[PDB]
């Protein structure tokens, strides 16, 4: 859930 | 050890401290192995530029890091990171969270990530053809993992970091992914990889760091080691140059004089079985299970491995064929949801309190799996990895003729996997009982198994269970379908993967001998 994740994952994909 | 200059990061609301970092090198794969809670992902976040390390003080800039690494080959690495000359691509650990961070179809996301024009080649290698039109909300854990690896492989960069890519992948998918990841190093790129599957780590890596310490308290990166020495030192539990004995005993694999050939008596036979689920069909060839043996079960997922185990467990009825048995079965299911208001101690003591107080069970099962430290934990509050270990313990504490363990390595770290392998084997030897173990971790299969049962077919469409056969014949057949070979390591007795294109790999592929004992 941590907002660290949404940053890490979107960088890989977006 | 524990030097102040080597202190890389301290979490404030935790006090966990990380010492040292791994090397990264263009044209090389650097592998990282160690128990969870020791800073593996922390190191990846730092090298990726996602976390500015505080140097166990109050540093908050890359300038402070660059100065701290004076005279270290990482000094220039961090300068480049600071200036944006490098920007590592990170396949993170937490692939479960992908649906919360990203929306839409899979094909849309891989299109964006395509900076190399190899979309078709990557989709092929990771077998994502049937997933392209799916929306991310409807992907399995394993599909989320492969889409993440795919997106990382498609980016153009110099440094690629993969944190635990084998998670959720079947035996085929993890080995295929390892091959595809390693190909980055042949293109001159740098690869960092954290792995708990030792066969995959071995196959992946040119260089190895062992991470050691106390989970949740501190972790230390070893000096860089060659792949063979590193893994062998990990298994021995002693790092020679560092002079650190991090485990009070060695984890040994079978050397060729250890296990006596025994013509075992038949425990039970089973006839041809069929199980249909709508358009899916599993066909099981007639087979035999011997008294006191362990049969490892391997194959791609979606093929009927669990379905077969369930029929053996008596929780699923065959569509065609008849299981006629008067045996007691203990069953560790692949997926478990805790529904138990009580502690781990209460649960296990009510199965067999006498075994909890037995020195053999403490030594071979309870201590190695970390069960004693979980005793006063509520079962409903256990994590995936904790619940897995407790369920394995609970299963092995039962008195049964046959023990069925479906994918015990799931959610386990490398150290916990080795412990689980030893426990299964030692308890079955001790009590002269029979087990079947479905596993995707090759070193676990190699340690626990006397014979092997191979499943083949098309995921979701059809599966066929071959009769149990010898380890060599079984692994040859399976590995032929992947195109990877293993040799034996004389020092530790462990299976040792040959890297693609190596001389031993060629020799073995010509002879058709994919696996030695
Ligand atoms: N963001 C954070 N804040 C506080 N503590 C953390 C944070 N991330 C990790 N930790 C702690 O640091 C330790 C090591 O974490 P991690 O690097 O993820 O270990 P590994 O990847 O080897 O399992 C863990 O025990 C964890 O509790
Ligand atoms: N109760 C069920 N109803 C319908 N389909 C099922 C059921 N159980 C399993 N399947 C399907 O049967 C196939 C075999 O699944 P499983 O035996 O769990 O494979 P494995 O354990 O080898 O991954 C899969 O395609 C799965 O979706
Ligand atoms: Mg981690
Ligand atoms: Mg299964």
């Amino acid at each position: 859930s941590e907002e660290e994740a949404l940053a890490g994952l979107s960088a890989l994909f977006g | 050890s524990h030097l102040e200059e080597d202190c890389v990061h301290r979490y404030g609301v935790n006090a966990f401290v990380l010492y040292r970092l791994p090397v990264v090198k263009e044209g090389m794969v650097v592998g990282i192995v160690g128990p969870n809670g020791t800073g593996k992902s922390t190191a990846v976040k730092i090298l990726a530029g996602q976390l500015i390390p505080n140097l166990c003080g109050d540093n908050d800039s890359w300038d402070g890091v660059i100065r701290a690494f004076r005279g270290n080959e990482l000094q220039n690495y961090f300068e480049k990171l600071k200036n944006g000359e490098i920007r590592p691509v990170v396949k993170p650990q937490y692939v479960d969270l992908i649906p919360k961070a990203v929306k839409g179809k899979v094909i849309e996301l891989l299109k964006k990530a395509d900076e190399t024009g190899k979309l078709e080649e990557v989709v092929k290698a990771l077998e994502l053809e049937n997933v392209l039109d799916r929306e991310i909300q409807h992907l399995s854990g394993g599909e989320l993992q492969r889409v993440a690896i795919a997106a990382a492989l498609l980016r153009n960069a110099t440094f690629y970091f993969f944190d635990e890519p084998s998670s959720y992948l079947d035996i085929r998918q993890r080995l295929n992914a390892a091959r595809a990841i390693r190909r980055l190093s042949e293109e001159g790129k740098s690869v960092l990889v954290v792995e708990h599957d030792l066969a995959v780590l071995d196959y992946l890596s040119d260089i190895i760091h062992v991470v050691y310490g106390e989970p949740g308290v501190y972790g230390i990166f070893s000096q860089p080691k060659g792949t063979r020495n590193g893994i062998n030192e990990f298994l021995r539990g002693y790092l020679k140059d560092e002079n650190v004995r991090f485990r009070p005993y060695e984890i040994k694999f079978t050397k060729t004089g250890e296990r006596v050939e025994i013509e075992r008596e038949t425990l039970v036979t089973y006839p041809r079985l069929v199980k249909d689920y709508g358009s899916f069909r599993l066909e099981v060839e007639p087979g035999e299970i011997k008294k006191g043996e362990v049969i490892g079960i391997v194959g791609p997922n979606g093929i009927g491995k669990t379905t077969f185990v369930k029929m053996l467990a008596g929780v699923e009825e065959p569509t065609e064929g008849k299981i006629e048995w008067d045996l007691t079965v203990a069953y560790k299911p692949q997926y478990i949801k805790a529904d138990y208001e009580g502690t781990v101690y209460e649960l296990l003591s009510k199965i067999d309190a006498s075994k909890l107080n037995s020195n053999f069970y403490k030594t071979e099962l309870l201590k190695p799996l970390g069960i004693i430290d979980l005793y006063d934990r509520e079962v409903n509050e256990l994590s995936g990895g904790e619940l897995q270990r407790v369920a394995i313990a609970a299963t092995l504490l039962r008195d049964a003729d046959i023990y069925l363990l479906d994918e015990p390595s799931a959610y386990l770290d490398v150290e916990q996997r080795l412990a689980v392998s030893r426990a299964i084997r030692h308890l079955m030897e001790k009590n002269e009982k029979t087990a079947l173990v479905v596993e995707h971790d090759v070193l676990m299969i190699d340690y626990v198994s006397d014979r092997l049962m191979v499943f083949e077919g098309e995921p979701g469409k059809y599966g066929r269970a071959l009769p149990p056969m010898g380890m060599r014949e079984g692994m040859n057949r399976f590995l032929a379908s992947i195109g990877i070979t293993f040799r034996r390591d004389p020092d530790t007795g462990r299976p040792r993967a040959n890297k693609e294109g190596s001389v031993k790999d060629r020799e073995q592929k010509e002879k058709g001998e994919y696996y030695y004992i």
